[PDB]
């Protein structure tokens, strides 16, 4: 640890400047990327990050930093390559990156921006089941701090990787853009409302403004970070300004834990 | 007397460049002394999360002294 | 290689540069549609934009050429 | 309001959230409890503990009964304060019962928090 | 306090009632009941159905003091209603709570059998060098 004076006062009167730059930089269409290192060089010490695999797997982002002095490591997701989606190599890059940080008790802060999977008959084929299964593995083992900070989308299966409250995440936190849903509401409205969708393509019904007004209204009612708060698989939604504060105290909450688990000679990672 | 003085090797100053001197030495002093409210908690300290062998010397040489030593 | 190619199968909503313009590693080359984000597609090395082979609509497959630096 | 489909409408809309979880069963009720000179379960808390302090857990959560219509009534915070914060510096984790939501009864949700607080300050020592 | 440390299999059968705070004492799955089993004349309720009649529909049994009805009558076929919904097993056993509802003449087989497979147990609790029991 490094030496720093700690700021007295809330998370609320010690936000900067380079605190308020976050309550922007999500754009307002979802479908716009944002580089993820504005996030991750604003909530480090001065900026300082030492990424690891800066080379590999682009759409996962995994380092080194300090908060407040404490080194931690960072696993983001990056919404500008494959537009975030987990797939084979970003799985296996973020797995081993966390069990290195779990070997020598280095907290870890996970930035959460993930549409799903990569979709594709070479991830089938090359193994995303087994390969992927190791991210779940590592982040579900580790019993360092873990904290969450879910920007925009978090759904399905990679809302299960990406450091869910019931794989054993400490602290989780959801920025207002949040999007934490089973799937995209396309998808989940083609589904929920299949027998209404084939009813008015009998009738000869405007088909696909009906299925945009139902989209519209899932969008509105579910696709936000409120339902997973309502069930505490969030803990506070949060201003962006505020994520420096909230992690740094979390962190310094979270220094000593004490984990049961049952006894085991090793464990059997898939490999 | 046996305490490790200030010592101006070379050049004199008057008094008011010795008192200039030690003011900005002592604004520059380390703060308090050392961390004297530090206090011990052992929850969770790295030794308790290793496996041990169930024969392992680590048991006692690592983990016992690592909880008894003060 | 000096090859910019298309990371996967989309639709090019944005072209970024012209023929005959010099880039710079990390400048913008194309916005591409693909999983619903508006993907950049960014030049990976120095030099000048030759043989841009895009336009917009261009609903290209993965590993298409757009251009070679 | 800012068009909600923005970000920073859904930012007007989350401290619009958290300025409800102030007084999640009307003003009225918290009027009544200073006419009888008591305080609030967040004003118990933000006494106790150090100035400023206090993080919060939880605070919007709701209800999930639909019994003889509780579904018409769903206060944020399910009427228990939880979270952390220090005492003389040294952190602790809090609760803190709102007898103004239902009189104060347990419910699911409102004991899923005070189990969560149980279990960090078990997990943190 | 004794219920919620002991570590040894515990095993649970229901037989009538398990009412309120007593149901939490007499070996209930969250204070770390093994096996939960309950007898078809099982009643798990958080009160008795008078009392909780007396307090879910009163200001409707007062309107209908007020309307000058037979409230005592109204009274007892909302007690009724509530006995049969609620008074019972099943509503534990939707939630889990009971592991299974059996005839009681399977009770010897469902204890011989539930003790042979809990005959060793883990539990992981944290350290401590004594609890501190109410005395
Ligand atoms: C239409 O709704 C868009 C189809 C793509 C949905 C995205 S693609 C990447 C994510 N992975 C997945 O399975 N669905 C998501």
């Amino acid at each position: 640890l490094y030496p720093v004076a700690i700021p007295e006062g809330s998370i609320e009167e010690t936000l900067t400047d380079e605190d308020l730059e976050l309550d922007t930089l999500i754009p307002d269409s979802p479908n716009q990327p944002y580089d993820m290192h504005e996030v991750i060089t604003r909530i480090l010490d001065d900026d300082e990050f030492l990424e690891v695999q800066a080379g590999y797997a682009g759409n996962i982002v995994v380092g080194f930093g300090r908060v407040e002095g404490r080194p931690v490591g960072i696993v983001a997701n990056q919404p500008t390559q494959f537009a975030g989606c987990l797939d084979i190599n970003a799985s296996e890059k973020a797995a081993r990156f966390i069990r290195t940080c779990d070997c020598f008790n280095i907290p870890i802060v996970l930035l959460v921006d993930v549409p799903g999977f990569l979709p594709g008959t070479d991830q089938e084929y090359n193994g995303i089941i087994r390969r992927g299964a190791k991210l779940l593995y590592a982040y579900g083992e580790a019993t360092v701090a873990k904290v969450t900070v879910i920007t925009r989308k978090s759904y399905g299966g990679a809302y299960c990787v990406m450091g869910s409250k019931d794989m054993g995440a400490d602290v989780v936190v959801a920025w207002p853009t949040a999007q934490i849903a089973v799937m995209g509401a396309s998808g989940a409205v083609g589904f929920v409302y299949r027998q209404q969708l084939k009813e008015a393509a009998k009738n000869g019904e405007d088909v696909d403004a009906l299925r945009l007004e139902l989209q519209q209204t899932y969008e509105d009612t579910l696709v936000n970070p409120y339902i997973a708060a309502e069930r505490g698989y969030v803990d506070a939604v949060i201003p962006p300004s505020h994520t420096r504060g909230y992690v740094a105290n979390a962190l310094r909450l979270l220094e000593r834990k004490i984990v049961q688990m049952p006894p085991k000679k090793h464990g059997n990672i898939p490999l | 007397d046996h305490e490790a003085h200030i010592k101006v090797l070379r050049g004199e100053p008057t008094p008011e460049e010795m008192a200039a001197l030690m003011a900005v030495l002592a604004s520059a002093g380390g703060g308090p002394a050392e961390p004297v409210k530090k206090e011990r908690n052992m929850w969770g300290h790295p030794v308790d999360k290793l496996r041990y062998s169930v024969f392992s010397w680590q048991r006692v040489t690592l983990l016992e002294r690592t909880h008894m030593r003060r | 290689g000096d090859a910019v190619t298309a990371p996967m199968q989309g639709t090019v909503v944005k072209v970024a540069v012209e023929e005959g313009q010099e880039v710079s590693a990390g400048d913008l080359v194309v916005v591409l549609e693909a999983m619903k984000m508006e993907n950049p597609v960014t030049a990976h090395k120095d030099g000048t934009i030759t043989g841009l082979a895009v336009e917009a609509g261009a609903a290209i497959t993965q590993g298409t050429v757009i251009a070679e630096i | 309001q800012v068009d909600i489909h923005t970000t920073a409408g859904k930012l007007a809309d989350l401290k619009r959230r958290t300025e409800e979880t102030l007084h999640p069963v009307g003003e009225a009720a918290v009027d009544k409890v200073h006419a009888k000179g008591k305080l609030t379960a967040r004003e118990r808390i933000l006494a106790l503990l150090d100035e400023g302090s206090f993080v919060e857990l939880d605070a919007l959560a709701k209800h999930r009964s639909t019994n003889f219509g509780l579904e018409k009534n769903r206060p944020l915070g399910d009427g228990v304060i939880t979270g952390y914060g220090t005492i003389d510096g040294r952190d602790v984790c809090i609760f803190s019962q709102d007898a103004t939501v239902f009189g104060g009864s347990l419910g699911e949700v409102y004991g899923e928090k005070i189990v969560k607080v149980q279990e960090l300050a078990i997990k943190t020592g």
